[PDB]
């Protein structure tokens, strides 16, 4: 249940406030508040104090860069207590080595690249500039050029010197490098006559299309036959700075979000003229710890811890789980909705309630419970391994708190999960052909399942009644937690809806159970009347036109609970197709591929699990949170949850 | 001599064919957006699974109903 | 979704149109004929006061008022598919956003002009310390230069080189998005202004010297990255060579300014074409191509009339 | 056939903002009450065979 | 007997075939949003083969239902 | 026997013409988005022919349901 | 004969029918796709005219089962 979560506020003198906001920062166990309106000042800081302010946020904007460079990720740890431009010049050493080596890691790159591009070609096509390198009468249009469609071009050539124009195209073939050299002049008239036929000149970047080609070509050879070393020594000096000072690096960067947050923290603050003041909620759980920190204030400048407000107007409160320690694990699933409007109805030990008791109810595969139980006992092996779960693919990034949370919540899936197994019946899908550890009475071979469920003749008529009897139960659990919350509110208009619905849904029921259902519905024509005219009764004193749509709609919500004993059914109709085939396939089809065929069986069986377990599951989430959430409202304006100071550690 | 067994038969197959159908057509449009958020960014995949796994419940009804057709031959 | 209920009111607004009539006596005014004029036409009706920045400012708020709507009131693959109509304004809201970011000055700078998502995330996109996180921040499902700055934002944190490339692939995302649609003109239209976009590129570049294939996209049908390069290079013949296609009278120009008329001219002549369709979204479009050349003419005239332009003088601007 | 378009708007809603999910359930299981009534017309039919 | 086996097959076939037809049904506009998620990217077809992948569980419950056929009849 | 052989016939023609049915119709998009694929770049095709591809799952399902009716035939 | 030659025929027809159905559904996008892309380049034929057979596989398999039963007929 929500925590009562009371509100408080302080004062002092402002040097007097920063070192009380630093201490309930260390103690950063209490949401912060505005508090703007009146007798108070905008507690501006300092332009020097906004100069300090901006210098550590460049400072941990650095240090975010540096780790990006470096590759790393942020990591929170314990911080490092130095100075302002002490940090600054421990980062900027580590920083200037680490952007100068990334440069000279981007250009050498580029540069094996470039060379890597054309060095062949420019070795070949410099052997044949061995006539011509700088003459002063005739230039030498270069072309590294497709397949030999070099009469395409002749043609421009034959336009060009006719017994002249020396234009071949020798080697490297990836591209003939036709080359052609008649003139400078008529040479530049005939480039753009074959650039007209389709023609490219060998124009590299930086120098060597900008140097002449026997020295470009010394050149890209001798960057080709240097970057390799070059290369894997900057790799490994950045490792090296990397695996020296990425902690320092790290406790720097925790150092300075934590002064920055502080920073930011203060201009949240309350001024009183050369005094200040602040204000917010915290839970009454750490009003011990809060009164631990309120001790370090100079006299304990006073902080009073004054109450909430009631089921009115509380918007502004802060929001927590405050669950038990077997009610802890159950808020991960409820995390994925909203908070509550302080007062509401914590439905998430429902959820541990029946949640699991339905996914046991639909799946009852011992040999996948066994699964289950390997593959907890997998993630559990990676939680002792104390590494965060990181899937690439899947880009599952998990810590291991809720890593454990989801380990104990399929443990406790797991235990009701083999304790409705065993009430089905049902071992790794039906064992009970190969050995008949199910006893029925057409070939009793070990102990009696409770239900049977291979047949509906006897059994469907009561899963569905249990189905739905648990889905009854359950709408009334909820029509029942909204009218008490419409009595805690104190507004009529919910708790009268809850009660109108809950009495038309009675009739309902009533009036299905006697009409359509059995014979002898004397005892109770008067309790579908008594509901009609229950829910008439609370249209009267509603009047919100909620009308037989609502009622339908909330009498499809308590219906649609038969979808668990169908998919359960579902399921284990086709673990028993499968296996029954697996098992005849096996032993009555030669009892010689036991192997092969139980393992092609198995895997099959694997396939349909991966393939239909997910959605298995999912429907029962999804009937909890489509049902338990729904008829209760659980989507009024979202709540405001506990933002404390982070101190993120 | 009977017939009737034939009859349930084919009205079991004709309900299973049909929920299928209708499934396929509630996951066409259902994948297709799922897919496109998924080309936006990995960032809601699991509301989007839910949300693709969420229409096999007409499925499993039409299976349950086969299944009671089943256990009625 | 439904391209016919957004269709009825494209077709009322397509009732509220100027004829070529309401220029050609507008050839001949001194600003207050034209107020008049104006004073009886729709547009006036946010007609503030007298001047030539009053008439552009209810210019603008007219457009907002009958365009503007065009990308509420649907939703779906129409949706997906009308938002990149006008999508100019939003690129160039980008643009000036980022130039302002890289650039240094107030974030209250640029006037930035009505688009399609809500301004308060432009106001809201001035204080972010990633470019990932600002375009996360500008973040909508459909909005194609969502997709495009984050895709072309993992280069560096913030250049011009950056910037460039960002068009760049948002004219090449537009284009996918053009080829990703059921419609059958809307991809037509689109690949046209591709081209024309490549064509006025080559254009503005021509005599720079610079790599074309670095300055050449992709996308178009109606020309070639060696006709791109033959249009780099000072050659009027590849320009003489758009024959068949919809660049026809764009023959024996040199001049960028008549270039890109005639340019305009032929996209507005393709923009006709969409009156065919009354079933899926090109009319629409065309609608907004329609009331595009009545604000290139409303601007036009508001400048001819505050400033005594002769007939002569934008004679060349109401051929087409 | 009801879901279809529904949940495709649904998930172009999520995909906007993780706020509106609560509604967008809502509106993804308004539709099964014709399941409802149909299962139910189902049971009558087994209660009569 | 030469009617109650007949009628059987055919409502086997009832079954498969529309079966098949809403798995094409929900495996169209899934596979033509998945690639363009390829056309788009080389990194996310893992996804896009997940979601095309997901269709079939419809498939694989009408084939159990027409081995049920078979062995019915 | 009298008309069980011809609606044996009739069924598995039935499943084998809707399973053909259902696999061009994710094909139809399929092939779609690929040859827009293709035309944007030749070097995916290899993904788009495997997307192509995936559909023919449900032709061999209706091809094997189909010789199994033969059997029974 | 006497009945189940009729209904054989009357389930081949059906089989080709639904078959060419479903192969003309494919066709359709497929031939589109492919018209798009020739009217984007005459490079594109080698290509397309795969693009357009790859659907005739559906009505290869059709055929293949009427000429089954014709066989069995």
């Amino acid at each position: 249940m929500i925590a009562p979560m009371e509100k408080l506020v302080l004062a002092g003198p402002k040097g007097r406030a920063k070192e009380l906001l630093q201490s309930l920062q260390q103690a950063g166990v209490v949401h912060l508040e505005t508090l703007r309106p009146e007798a108070l000042s905008a507690y501006q800081l300092s332009p020097e104090e906004r100069a300090e302010l901006r210098r550590w946020e460049a400072v941990s904007a650095g240090a975010e860069h540096t780790l990006s460079l470096l590759g790393l990720e942020a990591e929170p740890a314990r911080p490092f207590p130095e100075g302002l431009e002490a940090a600054e010049k421990a980062l900027s050493p580590i920083q200037a080595h680490a952007e100068g080596l990334t440069r000279q890691k981007q250009e050498l790159e580029e540069e094996l690249a470039l060379a890597q591009a054309y060095l062949e070609p420019l070795e070949r096509l410099a052997a044949l500039a061995h006539g011509l390198d700088k003459s002063p009468f005739l230039r030498v249009i270069p072309f590294l050029l497709t397949e030999k469609e070099l009469p395409l071009v002749e043609e421009a050539l034959r336009k060009a010197l006719e017994d002249r124009y020396l234009l071949a195209h020798e080697a490297y073939a990836g591209g003939v490098a036709a080359l052609v050299v008649v003139h400078r002049k008529e040479v530049d008239q005939a480039k753009a006559a074959l650039s007209r036929a389709g023609v490219a000149e060998l124009r590299l970047p930086g120098a060597l299309g900008e140097l002449p080609l026997s020295e470009a070509a010394r050149r890209l050879k001798e960057r080709a036959e240097a970057a390799p070393r070059e290369l894997s020594e900057v790799r490994q000096h950045l490792a090296k700075l990397a695996r020296e000072s990425a902690s320092t690096l790290q406790s720097l960067w925790t150092r300075a979000q934590d002064e920055v947050a502080r920073l930011k923290a203060l201009e949240e603050l309350a001024s009183g003229r050369f005094g200040f003041a602040l204000l917010g909620y915290v839970p009454v759980k750490a009003k011990p710890k809060v009164e631990e920190a309120l001790a370090r204030h100079k006299e304990s400048v006073v902080y009073a811890f004054e109450p909430v407000d009631e089921h009115h107007e509380a918007d502004r409160i802060p929001v927590v789980l405050d669950n038990p320690p077997w009610a802890k694990p159950f808020e991960l699933l409820v995390s994925f909705l909203n908070t509550p409007k302080y007062g509401t109805f914590d439905p998430t030990p429902v959820v541990p309630v029946f949640f699991p008791f339905w996914f046991g109810m639909i799946v009852g595969d011992i040999g996948y419970a066994l699964l289950f139980y390997l593959v907890g006992r997998w993630l559990s092996g990676y939680v002792k391994r104390n590494e965060p779960l990181v899937i690439d693919l899947f880009a599952l990034k998990l810590k291991p708190q809720v890593i454990g949370k989801l380990v104990h919540i399929l443990n406790w899936m797991v235990f009701w999960t083999v304790v409705w197994g065993v009430i089905y019946g049902e071992f790794f899908g039906t064992f009970l052909e190969h050995l008949g550890v199910f006893g029925t009475p057409e070939h009793p071979g070990l102990i009696p399942i409770l239900i049977h469920r291979i047949d509906t003749a006897k059994t469907a008529n009561l899963l569905i009644l249990l189905s739905v009897a648990f889905g009854v139960v359950l709408v009334f659990f909820g029509l029942a937690l909204r009218a008490y919350l419409g009595l805690k509110h104190r507004h009529m208009a919910h708790f009268w809806e809850g009660v109108g619905y809950l009495g038309g849904l009675v009739g309902v029921l009533a009036l299905a159970a006697s009409y359509l259902g059995n014979l002898q519905a004397g005892w109770l024509q008067g309790l579908m009347y008594l509901g009609f005219g229950v829910f008439l009764l609370a249209v009267l004193m509603s009047r919100i036109w909620l009308m037989i749509p609502e009622i339908f709609t909330q009498a499809g919500h308590i219906l649609s609970h038969i979808r668990i004993y169908a998919v359960g059914a579902a399921g284990g109709i086709l673990a028993g197709l499968l296996t029954d085939v697996g098992f005849a396939l096996a032993e009555r089809l030669g009892l010689l591929g036991v192997l092969l065929g139980l393992l092609v069986a198995g895997v099959l069986h694997l396939l349909i699990l991966l393939l239909t377990t997910l959605g298995h599951m999912l429907q029962p989430i999804r009937l909890l949170w489509v049902e338990f959430f729904t008829k209760f409202g659980f989507y009024e304006e979202n709540g405001r949850p506990y933002r404390p100071f982070k101190s993120v550690r | 001599g009977g017939l009737d067994r034939g009859l349930i038969a084919v009205g079991m197959g004709l309900a299973v064919g049909l929920a299928a159908l209708g499934t396929g057509v509630a996951q066409a449009r259902i994948g297709a957006a799922g897919v496109g958020a998924i080309a936006e960014d990995r960032s809601n995949f699991g509301t989007a699974l839910i949300f693709l796994l969420l229409p096999e419940t007409l499925v499993i009804f039409g299976l349950l109903i086969a299944f009671i057709l089943n256990g009625r031959l | 979704d439904d391209f016919a209920y957004l269709n009825a009111r494209v077709r009322v607004r397509r009732g509220t149109l100027l004829k070529e009539s309401f220029f050609q006596e507008a050839l001949d005014l001194s600003f207050a004929d034209f107020l008049r004029l104006l004073s009886e036409t729709v547009y006036g009706g946010e007609l503030a006061g007298q001047g030539l920045p009053d008439v552009d400012r209810a210019v603008l708020r007219t457009q907002a008022k009958l365009v503007g709507d065009l990308p509420r009131l649907v939703t779906g693959e129409a949706r997906e598919a009308v938002r990149l109509l006008l999508l100019r304004n939003d690129l160039h809201n980008l643009q000036a956003l980022l130039r302002a970011k890289a650039t240094g000055r107030p974030f209250e700078e640029v006037l930035l002009l009505p688009g399609t998502l809500r301004e308060e995330v432009w106001r809201q996109a001035y204080e972010a310390q990633d470019p990932a996180g600002m375009a996360q921040v500008l973040a909508v499902p459909g909005h194609p230069l969502a997709r495009a700055l984050r895709a072309v934002l993992r280069e560096t944190q913030d250049l011009a080189r950056v910037e460039a490339l960002l068009a760049k692939r948002f004219f090449e995302d537009v284009a996918k998005a053009a080829k990703g649609l059921d419609q059958p003109a809307l991809r037509d239209y689109l690949a046209l202004e591709v081209d024309a976009e490549n064509l006025r590129t080559a254009f503005k570049l021509q005599g720079s010297g610079l790599a074309p294939d670095a300055f050449f996209l992709k996308g178009g049908r109606f020309v070639d990255r060696v006709r791109f390069a033959r249009l780099m290079e000072g050659d009027y013949a590849v320009l003489d060579e758009l024959s068949g296609t919809p660049f026809s009278g764009l023959s024996g120009v040199r001049d960028l300014k008549a270039l890109e008329r005639g340019l305009r001219c032929v996209l507005l002549k393709e923009a006709k074409k969409g009156v065919q369709d009354p079933l899926g979204v090109g009319l629409v479009l065309a609608y907004v191509k329609e009331r595009e050349w009545e604000a290139v003419r409303l601007r036009l005239l508001a400048r001819r009339a505050y400033f005594g332009l002769p007939r002569a003088q934008v004679e060349e601007e109401v051929v087409c």
